[PDB]
């Protein structure tokens, strides 16, 4: 069972010169934790899901979607103090 | 100009290898910064601007190791 | 091993700034280098035991001036 509370922080680098994104994100297969980062809430990024590519966007709350393939998903959640 | 900055993340395999995948992508026009990031330290993400994402995975590819475009996004800066 | 160190320099750069940012981004030790100021004139190099004295000198060997601004621990 996926439980993002229990996921350790994922290894990140914000560039100075940009906003700081405001979610870290976590991509799953078959419920096995593959890699993290992080992205901007209110907003889309293009990412590499196993094999497809895949839009995904996130809401106000760091909340993600996108058609990820058959046993993957990518959740996300607010970066602390956002 | 109101042009966003990229964002790209390449995944690069391992050697003796990132320190030279680093150094490639950190001399190619347009970019400001290059990190190593992921659970495993095998990602690099790249911010700037005028980068070609396909142009430099081939030149990783030729000129260090097999490499894997990961994540083309912009930054938000509104 | 190391305590996390975040190094600035500023460096000349005049023809040189894919120069610098190749040699800081290949030195050992280094997980993050970028150019910061409006003018991106300043190298910020983050990772753990990185010797900025041999950086420092490597760079004035390949690229002419470099200063120290900040070294830290991150
Ligand atoms: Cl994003």
């Amino acid at each position: 069972a996926i439980d993002l509370s229990r996921e350790r922080d994922p290894n990140f680098f914000d560039n100075p010169g940009i906003p700081v994104p405001e979610c870290f994100w976590f991509m799953f297969k078959n419920n096995v934790r593959q890699d993290a980062g992080t992205c901007y809430s209110s907003w889309k990024m293009d990412m590499k899901v196993g094999p497809n590519w895949v839009h995904i966007k996130s809401d106000d709350n760091c909340n993600l979607s996108g058609d990820f393939p058959p046993g993957w998903i990518v959740l996300g959640k607010k970066r602390p103090g956002f | 100009g109101p042009g966003l900055k990229q964002k790209i993340v390449i995944k690069v395999a391992m050697e003796g290898c990132r320190s030279k995948a680093m150094a490639l992508v950190a001399s190619t026009g347009g970019v400001d910064s290059v990190a190593l990031v992921g659970d495993l330290r095998d990602k690099i993400e790249v911010v700037g601007y005028g980068i070609d994402p396909i142009k430099l995975i081939s030149a990783l590819r030729k000129k260090v190791g097999d490499a894997e475009l990961l994540q083309v996004s912009q930054a938000k800066e509104d």
